[PDB]
């Protein structure tokens, strides 16, 4: 038995009470499966029905499913994509026959008026073989179709039913069809010729569908244009929809203009509906369809102007909300409420309470306090219902640290008294059942709040030394404290015009005689002077000298990269690679677990790379592909095939977000396979970093994915055996071979959408492999791309455009300091949508809550720069709008563009740009280039036509998109060729090595041999080797004798090279393991087994006080005025020797 | 009277106007970005296309 009845009558209500979120789901799913027919859920707004559909499939197997609403607003320009009708019609041929499961729609379709009758039972077949139907159901059927019985059926409109076989030759297709009912059944799918009467294929199910939603053939049209000339006029004007339509084209928004061709009223969908369905609601209908009401007025009134394409008045296309509440009382309902509903027949309350404070923290030393504290005082059980499948081990490694394993159960009414289970599905809140005393923690409960920000006592001090009381009295030239600026001088009264206003102003003259006026209306934020020097003040610059001293730095090229480089590649050619070893069933239950399939080139690419890496050699393969076509798929089933042997795949992604999103997709798709996947960038605290270097160290994390803190030298994987570049348009060169540089024969996996220039052309010319794909996935349209002048109106539309449909937008802005008011104009603008800002700019525990409510739907509008330019997938987001994309690359705005689209939604995207007297020649080029490649497939062409414009950079140095004078390929190879014999032969370590060992001498000041003077990139380099190898003065010296013969005078970089090499030759010797230097001064670090003496040491101390200070074991700080380069070198000498002298 | 004679002053004039016309583009750029709260003129015009 049960909690409560259901109604069956007229239009009797039962209002059900206290359900709490994510109650409502197993409410309907209890009813869904507790009812002899339909249910069909009544959901308030699109968005929570989509919600709706994904929470009540988790709780019931029903066939729980939508009603596929045109995408477009009221009255709007677009039309639906036919596709979406060819599913929004087949649900209603289902429809008036449909004896379970639970339909879904919002009062946005529910208001609107479909197809009446009629044309359904008229143009279409929809039939499977588990049709129980007859031979005369189907004869009198065609009979109200006006198909004519003909034996020899060939032409459109005729039907045929002989013997057992039915026939027939349909209005929308060529073929006949024969059909073979049996037994109150049908049995065949025949397609047999126009004449022949054989047979071509037997198929199971049939759809016969119109492709548009209103009929098309010519008497339609005629009809169409008959109601027109009655109720609008006609304009001539090969625009007017009159003459489109007329001349045999359908407009862009034509499905507005719905009830014309149709001279029957539009029955209000409810005709539709089974003769015993059970319309469960959800929060409210006599409020939000009255709100839809309005807006569709407002719409109505809004492009009630324009007398080129006029509309319908809302009555004709909607259902009004007095007829709705007509028809909601003709049909038997229930409504669940979130409320205490007091008492009464058709009333009842279900107890089901909030869950208690559960949250957890890190700040505490116990965490899961909540928790602990909570499961052991619930005698009843306890269901987890985490998100994903991986996230059920994200949570199965956390309540393993306070000992609850929980079993997986599929059904909810599988709990005991006492357990702790988990289930997967899409539940968004808990709630304590405290009817049946069970409760549901959803993982939303974990993951309370974030309350920082909290800040520190005083911005601001109030009369202290100045008063600032100021009934102005001041003298002339008497310092002055403006809060903002500093110290300046008070020059007067003065009277000023600022645009349409004369106001008086203070006069305060700053630094460089920059003058500074301030309202006197606001003096209040001027202050006296406090320092007791009225005559002896200082004077600040205004604005600060951030442009002056930015032009300070550089100039020196203080480490040449050709070397470097040609070192690199040369390890590369010379270690043979490892090759992987495949399992064939191994490998495929992993292929198994991917819930799509593999486009055939989507395909071949992963062929290719798994068959590059069973090889001996060291791959080196570009994926660029197109956007969002699969290309993190390749990297996945590459990265099986690598850590199945043990091997320590390394993912490489160009920010912090796109990192989080690729841990989460690497542990789902890694979910049972024991491979600990780890993130390492700046979310991860110091206290996690530290961990996770130990244990990539110790080699027991085997997927780490990383932003540049990768990257940074403390990070020494064990046996590293895949590099997976993400985003490779990005990085620069040093980042993406300073992975390469520790482990020279490591397989490198460069994904990327548009390759920056360097490695396009390094890929046109062989160097690297190149796999491109093509033919997108399943069901992707390409991004309609619009550029138009910014408007606030613009804006509004789209907002709402892809509100009302329930997805989410992106709005690009761009600049952080005016981020926040354009967040604060935008929600002004838009009061219907909730916006949030992300840019990476934050606490980081800010944007890691906001990024993960943007993926939970917790607010629509994401007003965010462009962190969200490189693979944000969330694939409900299907509006971009692009604040000014006048300034952005080629390359820049095809990414962005790429970040909507991602599913079967067709979805725009927008570039505002400002009004055209301010843009330059080449924007309006890049902007017409981007909207004229509007295609699929478009990414490589783009990324081929920026290159060809940009030209490639160096072959061997940085600077991957310039003309610049390279190297050339031919004499690339040859260079590279010279240094792996010579290197093979001689067997000297890489460069790197000898960075290794060194005793760092980083002492920030030029040190290389410069270009001109050895310009043999490779005979350079042999003097790099020669030069850190030398392992004695002596040798040192016949370098240098060496060199200058061979190349006369020595440059001040060479010269210094050879002397910090010889402080190194020292340093190492002594105990000195990392010394400094600099402008002000430097560190010098020791070992632990070091030459120093601590009684010279403490003599230091404290007979310099102002030189010598140890901050640290081994940290000894000193400070000196090394303005000049020579000094340096001579002090940090005579320092150590004086050291040596002492040396114990 | 319908051939007229631009000497030295209005060519060079005309050539500064179509350089001032880049400045004041670049201005309006530098002044819709960030940061108003702290610009001089001096760090936001640029004396090259003049
Ligand atoms: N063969 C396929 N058929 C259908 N859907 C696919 C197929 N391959 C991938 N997808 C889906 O398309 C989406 C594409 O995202 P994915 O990250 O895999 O590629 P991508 O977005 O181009 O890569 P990046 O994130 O670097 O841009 C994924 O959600 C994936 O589930
Ligand atoms: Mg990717």
């Amino acid at each position: 038995q049960y909690r409560y009845t259901l109604p069956v009558k007229a239009g009797e209500q039962r209002l059900l009470g206290e359900l709490t979120g994510a109650a409502c789901a197993t409410l309907v799913a209890e009813i869904a499966e507790r009812h002899a027919g339909p249910v069909v859920l009544i959901a308030p707004d699109m968005q929570n029905a989509l919600r709706l559909h994904d929470e009540i499939s988790q709780f019931t197997d029903q066939m729980v499913m939508n009603l596929a609403d045109w995408e477009t607003l009221p009255y709007d320009s677009f039309s639906p994509h036919q596709d979406i009708i060819s599913s929004r019609l087949s649900t209603l041929y289902q429809l008036p026959t449909m004896q379970r499961g639970v339909l879904i729609v919002p009062v946005n379709t529910l208001m609107q008026r479909v197809c009446p009758h009629s044309f359904l039972h008229g143009h279409a077949l929809v039939m499977k073989k588990g049709q129980r139907l007859s031979r005369d159901a189907l004869r009198t059927q065609l009979d109200s179709a006006g198909y004519r019985h003909v034996d020899q059926v060939m032409e459109h409109g005729e039907y045929a039913t002989r013997g057992a076989l039915l026939d027939l030759f349909p209005m929308g297709s060529e073929l006949p069809y024969r059909l073979d009912f049996f037994d109150d059944e049908i049995d065949s799918l025949r397609v047999f010729d126009v004449d022949s009467q054989r047979t071509l294929e037997e198929v199971e199910a049939i759809n016969l569908l119109p492709a548009h939603e209103f009929p098309t053939d010519k008497a339609a049209i005629e009809l169409f244009r008959s109601q027109w000339r009655d109720t609008f006029e006609v304009k001539r004007d090969p625009e007017h929809i009159y003459q489109q339509v007329s001349k045999g084209t359908l407009p862009a928004g034509i499905e507005y203009w719905q009830p014309l061709f149709f001279s029957e009223p539009l029955p209000p969908l409810f005709s539709y509906f089974p003769a015993n369905t059970l319309l469960v609601n959800t929060g409210d209908l006599e409020t939000s369809a009255e709100r839809f009401q309005a807006d569709t007025l407002a719409r109505f009134e809004n492009r009630g102007v324009d007398p080129m394409r006029p509309l319908l008045p809302p009555q004709s296309l909607w259902l009004r909300v007095d007829e709705l509440f007509s028809e909601l009382k003709n049909w038997p309902r229930v409504q669940l409420k979130t409320e205490h509903l007091p008492t009464k027949a058709a009333n009842a309350n279900l107890g089901f309470q909030k869950l208690p404070d559960l949250a957890v923290q890190a700040q505490q030393k116990a965490p899961l306090d909540a928790l602990r504290k909570f499961l052991e005082t619930f005698d009843g059980p306890v269901v987890f219902s985490v998100e994903s499948e991986g996230r059920r081990e994200a949570l199965g490694e956390l309540l393993a640290r306070i000992k609850i394993a929980p079993q997986r159960i599929m059904r909810l009414d599988e709990a005991s008294d006492r357990g702790r289970y988990l289930m997967i599905g899409a539940a968004e809140h808990g709630f304590v059942d405290t009817v049946r005393n069970l409760a549901l923690i959803c993982e939303s409960d974990l993951l309370g709040e974030r309350v920082a920000r909290r800040r520190q006592d005083s911005r601001r001090t109030i009369n202290p030394d100045t008063l600032i009381r100021n009934l102005a009295e001041l003298h002339i030239g008497q310092p002055v404290v403006h809060l903002e600026h500093g110290v300046g001088r008070y020059a007067g009264m003065t009277t000023l015009e600022a645009g349409g206003i004369t106001g008086e102003y203070l006069m305060l003259t700053y630094a460089n005689d920059a003058k500074l006026y301030v309202p006197v209306s606001s003096l209040h934020l001027i202050s006296r002077y406090a320092g007791g020097a009225e005559e002896n003040a200082p004077l600040h610059k205004l604005g600060g000298d951030a442009w002056s001293r930015a032009r300070q730095k550089a100039a020196e090229k203080v480490r040449d990269v050709a070397a470097e480089l040609l070192d690199i590649y040369a390890q590369r050619a010379a270690k043979e690679g490892f090759a992987f070893k495949h399992d064939r069933e191994q490998y495929q239950l992993f292929c198994d677990s991917f819930p799509f399939e593999t486009t055939p080139d989507q395909a071949q690419a992963i062929n290719a790379v798994l068959s590059d890496m069973c090889q001996p050699l060291a791959m080196d393969r570009l994926v660029c592909g197109d956007v969002g076509f699969g290309k993190t798929e390749v990297a996945m089933r590459a990265a099986f095939l690598a850590v199945d042997n043990h091997k320590q795949v390394a993912v490489l992604v160009p920010t912090t977000l796109l990192a989080q999103q690729h841990y989460d997709n690497f542990r789902d798709r890694f979910a049972n396979w024991p491979v600990r996947i780890e993130m390492i960038s700046r979310f991860r605290s110091a206290k996690e970093q530290t961990q996770i270097l130990a244990e990539v160290a110790e080699g027991k994390i085997d997927i780490l994915i990383g932003t540049h803190k990768l990257l940074q030298s403390d990070v020494k994987f064990k046996d590293l055996g895949l590099l997976i570049v993400d985003e490779e348009h990005r990085f620069g060169v040093r980042h993406k071979e300073r992975i390469k540089a520790m482990r020279a024969n490591v397989d490198i996996l460069t994904l990327t959408a548009t390759p920056i220039p360097r490695t396009l052309n390094m890929a046109m010319s062989g160097m690297r492999d190149l796999s491109i794909i093509a033919t997108p996935p399943a069901r992707r349209l390409a991004v309609k791309t619009f550029v138009r002048e910014y408007d606030s109106m613009v804006v509004r539309e789209a907002i709402l455009r892809e509100i009302l449909r329930g997805g989410q937008v992106y709005y690009l802005y761009n600049d952080v300091e005016n981020i926040q008011k354009a967040a604060e104009r935008l929600a002004e603008l838009v009061p219907e949508a909730r916006i949030a800002i992300g840019h990476g700019q934050m606490r980081e525990r800010e944007l890691e809550r906001v990024m993960n409510d943007f993926h939970h739907q917790r607010f629509n509008v994401l007003v965010c720069t462009t962190i969200i330019e490189t693979g944000i997938d969330i694939p409900t987001a299907n509006t971009i709008i692009i604040e000014r994309a006048d300034h952005f690359g080629l390359a820049q705005l095809h990414q962005l563009r790429g970040r909507v689209g991602r599913s079967h939604h067709q979805a725009y995207a927008w570039l505002l740009t400002p009004h055209p007297k301010a843009m330059t020649t080449d924007a309006q080029k890049r902007l017409e280039a981007i909207a004229s490649l509007e295609d699929l497939g478009a990414g490589f062409a783009l990324a081929t036509h920026d290159l060809e414009i940009r030209g490639a950079g160096e072959l061997l140095g940085e600077e991957q998109s310039g003309s610049m004078e390279t190297i050339g390929f031919s004499l690339y190879m040859e260079l590279l060729e010279n240094a792996v014999d010579a290197l093979k032969a001689g067997r000297e370590p890489s460069l790197e090595d000898l960075t290794s060992q060194q005793t760092e001498v980083e002492l920030r000041m030029p040190s290389l041999l410069p270009d001109d003077f050895i310009p043999d990139v490779n005979t350079r380099l042999s003097f790099y080797k020669r030069i850190a190898s030398a392992k004695t003065e002596n040798e040192l010296e016949e370098i240098k004798v060496e060199l200058i013969d061979r190349f006369g005078l020595l440059p001040d970089p060479a010269r210094t090279l050879l002397d910090i090499a010889r402080l190194r030759q020292q340093a190492q010797k002594l105990g000195i393991r990392k010394l400094e230097g600099n402008e002000k001064g430097g560190v010098i670090e020791f070992a632990e087994k070091n030459h120093v003496n601590p009684a010279w040491l403490i003599g230091l101390l404290q007979k310099q006080p102002q030189h010598y200070r140890l901050d640290g074991p081994t940290r000894l700080k000193f400070i000196q005025d090394l303005s000049e380069r020579k000094t340096r070198i001579e002090w940090v000498r005579q320092f150590m020797r004086e050291l040596e002298e002492n040396a114990i | 009277g319908n051939r007229r004679i631009r000497s030295v002053g209005e060519m060079a004039e005309n050539q500064f106007r179509v350089g001032l016309v880049r400045v004041e583009r670049a201005v309006k750029e530098r002044l819709s970005l960030g940061d108003l709260d702290t610009l001089m003129p001096q760090d936001m015009i640029n004396a090259k296309p003049i």
